[PDB]
């Protein structure tokens, strides 16, 4: 606000205006990102009091109704782990309490209602049946889930417990979000620090220059400081444009992960983290989002002899839904991604031509029901 | 807003137009306590002053010099300054000053100006033409003139060459006024170079004695140690002001603070050089500096084709300092608050939005996040759809900018 | 007679309070782990600036002299604590060439169990004296425990200094160099640790 | 004097080219997205939930537009429903059945 | 290597600092891209004979 500089700044025309348009562009992108990730749902679903979820203990990832602002327990860990000339630090369009409602609603739909709450009106479904469908998604016959439902729930709750300990015991999992705040605090501190720099001028104290000098000399010295301070701002805003384009690339990825990895069961290998995908839950965090991906990973295995077909009445038979396997003494058909042996039958197979074409075919009895 | 957007028509939305900043309500000035005055009682109320050939000299340094009492001292028959105004002196600073002082007949005060000729200037204390400083004198007939004559006051009448600027010359050696060999004894053609005014009470007002001081100012390679006395104001608190502490100029809401400085420390800096606190130089409280309230001004509006009512946000500014309503986004003005919390027509910040509604006005509210739904979930039961609809959905993507090209030499140099 | 500085000789570089920050600056400092001269004497050069310290529980070490000659030909500093306080003068002196007891002039001013220390530099023409007094229990060598020196006086006297000597229980002298440094402030605005950026790759 | 005008103009033109580069990087990303939307939502049927419009995607029709493309996504949305009693399996005589 | 030049370059402050820093930012990201593409698999499956 020192008047001699305020006069001389009018020499440069549009620069000291258009930086506010540039930074307004940055500002709108933040609420655009935040909206396009979290607002992917038309109604604020909320969960009934019951917990008949087949033993899946979601109490850690659901909102605690007693919590000062309605975070989940795990959202609260994440909130705790992440940590003046001309400056303004604007509000986000949405408050942390609003974000907690969106991360509640999406999760409430994802718990209660399959994928349907993304694709249309939310339709309630029993949670075991939702996991049974998601198992069918990765190619496992739905009975295999129900026949292990307690063991799977016990594995899942154990895994959720291990998530709490992983997040609590080290901050190093949250490095990305802390890095983003650190980059901004660094940039702003250097932008402020450049006010002390001299740029070939007599001083970096503005009113000092005005006290020492001839008006004409002071105009030269002040034009140096204006030139330095201007180039500093153009440098900083150049960084914030590039950085906002980067964070928006992350935002369009996040927006995709919501639509594909929460609202559905997007099959894309190694999109929903490691392993064949089952479902994923969003949790809010400062400036960001945290996905709990839930994924099936096979873990004990056996060798079998295999033949790409079997021969019976001189007709070749192929497995209808799986692969043929043996331990040398007999032959069984099994589903591709989990050991589940069955008797070879006309309906567990299909016919295609005479045997003589097929390399590695084996002779065996098809039982015909 | 029209003037900001370079248009006579404006569409529905919000636009930042300008900067709001509380003005510096007044100025606060602070300096070290009233201290270290130069010894001028011993320069103007002192009992005697020298015979001018051997004029008194004293170094003045390490002290503030009040010249205002001197230009206010109406008893000065003469008070003059050269190279500078007497009113400016209480702002100036110098390495040294000297109290070059004596007695003469008042008539010879005509010689006590820059570059002048005559016995006192040429043979006792030479004023240069370039003299940047002041002359002071006052009648002293009641002290320096005596019945039958005071002969003790002497001046050099005779010299073979002129003194150099502000040179001194005690030398009593006999003035050889011709070819006659004087060999340092008095006689014909062999005069005492010093001569007596012999001040008698019968003398006319100019022939009478005057006490004299010439203030020789001196700035050199060594830093200033003589300065005009600075002036502190009262210190207002908790209101935005311009300020100075010693050399620390600034502007802000000065407040008291809890801060425990070390006794030698004068002011604080924050995380990144900015001055955040100060010691007062007259009663050693530590004051915080807190920023003078400022933020963007933005105008919230329906489409100008639809209404010309408008509302204003002062971005982050509390309403206290600016219909009126407070928000986490700052003070909102002209809009009307309402509890009924619809979806966002225009976004403000911190969950707050505004719209034009029913006699229609700009309402402002905490936004809806959409309608709530307690889903009737229970592991006994499912819902399955009996009927369906095709939907058609527009989605739009840009694919090309306008292919733009510039001859940089034509753009730069025409 | 060489000995070593280790961690000694850091002082508040300006009159500024800094709130618990790891601030940094470039100034004249005693380089960390540099050599120093040791004493129980000659006239000494001043170089860029002087660090002095002693185990002086008795104040029998009592004064210092500074200047170009530091004698007669130009205005020259004499400093002596008269046991009432520190006394300073700047004359073109003709005083005693070696003051001890058996067992133009222009300005003046007046202000093992223990250790007492000072740092002397002139910048622009203003002359600084930084100072410390501390308890100790050390026998010989400089104490490697960290501490800071603090300003006494800031004098407009403008003198060219190139030599000095001390007047008069173990004592030590070292020379400053222009160094970039790190300084650890605490929640009370005292300096509490420091790093010589030129010392070693970890320091860098 | 003219060296000041050259300096100013040149600094302005560098700023302008920097704006167009960063803007063009967005439009390249938008083009990659659109090209993918063409390949998946038109030359096929993406199974990816809410990639092609909202709800289960049937197909989409591109329509040309100034500086861009407009998709018309065609989607199936279930619209009326009933509650039911359900079970994960049915036991017949001793043996469990699954659908 | 001119000291006369270097002193002036220091009066312009943290530009020279942040330009080395930003290019280091570019450089590290090249190794990161390479691990993100190729280092997806933790076991080095050798070829069968
Ligand atoms: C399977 O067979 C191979 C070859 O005989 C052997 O190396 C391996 O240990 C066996 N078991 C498993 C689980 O791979
Ligand atoms: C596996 O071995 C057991 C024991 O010989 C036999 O009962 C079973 O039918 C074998 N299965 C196959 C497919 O070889
Ligand atoms: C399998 O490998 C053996 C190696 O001796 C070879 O003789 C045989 O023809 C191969 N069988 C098939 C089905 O390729
Ligand atoms: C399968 O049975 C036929 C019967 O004619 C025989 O010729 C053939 O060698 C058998 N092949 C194998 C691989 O057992
Ligand atoms: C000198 O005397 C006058 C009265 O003659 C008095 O007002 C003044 O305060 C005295 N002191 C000084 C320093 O002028
Ligand atoms: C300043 O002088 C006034 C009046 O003599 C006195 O009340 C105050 O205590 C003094 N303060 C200091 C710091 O000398
Ligand atoms: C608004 O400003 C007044 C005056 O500073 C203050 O009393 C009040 O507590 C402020 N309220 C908020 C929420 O800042
Ligand atoms: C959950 O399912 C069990 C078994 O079908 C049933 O006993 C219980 O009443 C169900 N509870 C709810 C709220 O659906
Ligand atoms: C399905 O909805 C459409 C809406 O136009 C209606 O015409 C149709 O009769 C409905 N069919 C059934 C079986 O509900
Ligand atoms: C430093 O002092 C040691 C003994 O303390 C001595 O040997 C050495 O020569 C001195 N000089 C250097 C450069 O180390
Ligand atoms: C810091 O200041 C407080 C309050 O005066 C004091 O109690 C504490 O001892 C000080 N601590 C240090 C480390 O100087
Ligand atoms: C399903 O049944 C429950 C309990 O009667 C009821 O609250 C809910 O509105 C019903 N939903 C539909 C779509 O009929």
């Amino acid at each position: 606000d020192s008047t001699e500089c305020s006069n001389l700044l009018l020499q440069y025309g549009s620069f000291c205006t258009q930086l506010n348009r540039a930074l307004t562009g940055i500002a709108v992108e933040q609420d655009k990102n935040t909206q396009e990730v979290f607002a992917q749902v038309k109604q604020i679903y909320k969960t009934p009091p019951i917990k008949d979820f087949g033993g899946f203990n979601f109490s850690q990832i659901l909102p605690d109704p007693s919590k000062p602002s309605k975070r989940s327990f795990i959202e609260d860990l994440l909130f705790n782990k992440v940590t003046f000339n001309g400056l303004t630090v604007l509000p986000p369009l949405l408050t942390d309490e609003m974000i907690a409602q969106y991360t509640s609603a999406l999760l409430a739909g994802t718990i209660t209602s399959g994928w349907t709450f993304g694709a249309g009106a939310a339709l309630q479904i029993p949670f075991a049946m939702q996991m049974a469908y998601r198992f069918n998604g990765i190619g496992v016959t739905q009975n295999v889930l129900y026949e292990n439902q307690k063991l799977i729930a016990n594995q899942f709750n154990s895994a959720i417990g291990k998530i709490q300990d992983s997040l609590s015991s080290t901050a190093s999992a949250l490095g990305k979000l802390q890095d983003v705040v650190n980059q901004n605090a660094q940039a702003l501190n250097t932008l402020v620090k450049q006010l002390s720099s001299n740029f070939g001028a007599i001083s970096s104290v503005l009113n000092d220059i005005l006290s020492r000098l001839d008006k004409v000399e002071a105009e030269v010295q002040i034009d140096r400081l204006i030139t330095g301070r201007l180039q500093s701002l153009q440098t900083y805003v150049t960084q914030q444009l590039i950085r906002a384009a980067e964070i928006r690339a992350s935002a369009n990825l996040a927006a995709t992960k919501m639509s594909e990895c929460v609202l559905g069961q997007s099959k894309r290998v190694d999109f929903c983290g490691k392993g064949y995908h089952l479902m994923s839950f969003p949790q809010s965090a400062p400036h960001g989002v945290v996905f709990l991906h839930v994924t099936y990973v096979p873990a004990q295995e056996k060798n079998f002899t295999t033949a790409p077909a079997i021969c019976h009445d001189g007709k070749a038979h192929f497995p209808r839904e799986g692969v043929f396997v043996s331990n040398g003494t007999h032959w069984f058909v099994t589903q591709r991604n989990f050991y589940e042996p069955q008797i070879i039958t006309t309906d567990n197979t299909f016919v295609s031509g005479n045997c003589d074409v097929v390399i590695g075919i084996v002779n065996n009895t098809v039982y015909d029901p | 807003t029209k003037c900001t957007l370079k248009s006579f028509t404006v569409e529905k939305g919000i636009y930042q137009t300008s900067n709001f900043r509380v003005q510096p309500t007044e100025s606060i000035v602070r300096f070290p306590n009233i201290t270290n005055l130069c010894p001028f009682g011993e320069v103007f109320n002192a009992t005697r002053f020298a015979s001018v050939y051997a004029w008194n000299r004293k170094r003045i340094s390490n002290c503030v010099a009040d010249y205002s009492v001197l230009y206010n001292s109406a008893s000065f028959s003469t008070f003059k300054c050269y190279g500078v105004s007497p009113t400016k002196l209480n702002d100036l600073c110098f390495t040294n000053v000297y109290a070059d002082s004596f007695v003469i007949r008042g008539d010879e005060v005509r010689q006590i100006a820059p570059g002048q000729t005559g016995n006192i200037a040429d043979y006792n204390y030479k004023l240069p033409d370039d003299f940047t400083g002041c002359v002071i004198a006052w009648n002293s007939n009641n002290l320096d003139s005596k019945v039958g004559g005071n002969y003790n006051y002497l001046y050099r009448l005779f010299r073979k060459s002129n003194l150099k600027p502000f040179e001194r010359d005690i030398s009593t050696e006999i003035y050889q006024a011709g070819s006659t060999p004087c060999n340092g004894v008095k006689g014909f053609n062999c005069y005492f170079p010093l001569q007596s005014y012999g001040f008698q009470p019968t003398y006319g007002v100019g022939y009478q004695p005057y006490r004299v001081v010439v203030l020789s100012f001196e700035l050199l390679h060594a830093p200033a140690t003589v300065c005009g006395p600075k002036k502190s104001t009262n210190l207002v608190k908790n209101k935005c002001v311009n300020f100075n502490f010693n050399g620390l100029t600034g502007t802000g809401v000065l407040t008291e603070s809890n801060k425990k400085f070390l006794p030698f420390q004068q002011f604080g800096r924050d995380i990144a050089d900015t001055t955040d606190a100060v010691r007062d130089p007259q009663t050693l409280e530590i004051l915080d500096i807190t920023p003078c309230s400022f933020g963007g001004v933005s105008v919230i509006t329906p489409g100008t084709n639809t209404s010309n009512q408008v509302a204003v946000l002062y971005q982050g500014v509390n309403c206290t300092e600016v219909n009126v309503f407070q928000t986490r986004a700052g003070c909102l003005i002209g809009a009307e608050h309402v509890n009924n919390s619809y979806e966002c027509d225009i976004p403000i910040g911190a969950g707050i939005c505004a719209s034009y509604q029913t006699s229609q006005s700009i309402i402002a509210y905490t936004m809806s996040l959409g309608v709530e739904n307690s889903v009737a979930y229970s592991n006994n039961s499912i819902a399955i759809p009996t009927n369906f609809t095709i939907s058609v959905t527009t989605e739009i993507l840009p694919v090309s900018m306008t292919k733009t090209s510039v001859d940089c030499t034509m753009y730069i140099c025409g | 007679a060489y000995t070593n500085s280790f961690t000694r000789g850091v002082y508040y570089p300006d009159k500024v309070f800094r709130s618990s920050v790891l601030h940094s600056t470039q100034d004249l400092f005693l380089p960390f782990f540099s050599n120093v001269t040791w004493f129980h004497n000659p006239v000494l050069p001043f170089n860029d600036g002087v660090y002095f310290a002693s185990t002086e529980k008795s104040n029998i070490i009592r004064g210092w002299i500074f200047g170009t000659t530091l004698d007669s030909k130009t205005q020259s500093l004499l400093i002596v604590n008269n046991a009432t306080n520190v006394v300073i003068k700047v004359c073109e002196f003709q005083f005693c060439n070696d003051p001890f007891l058996g067992v133009n002039c222009t300005f003046e001013y007046v202000s093992f169990k223990n250790l007492r220390e000072f740092v002397f530099k002139n910048i622009d023409g203003y002359f600084k004296i930084y100072s410390k007094h501390t308890p100790i229990n050390l026998v010989r060598g400089l104490p490697q425990g960290f501490s800071a020196l603090e300003p006494l006086v800031d004098l407009p006297i403008g003198i060219n200094i190139t030599r000095f000597q001390t007047l008069l229980a173990a004592y030590y002298v070292g020379y400053l160099q222009p160094r970039t440094f790190l300084l650890k402030y605490n929640e009370n605005g005292t300096i509490t640790d420091a790093v010589d950026c030129a010392l070693d790759p970890l320091s860098e």
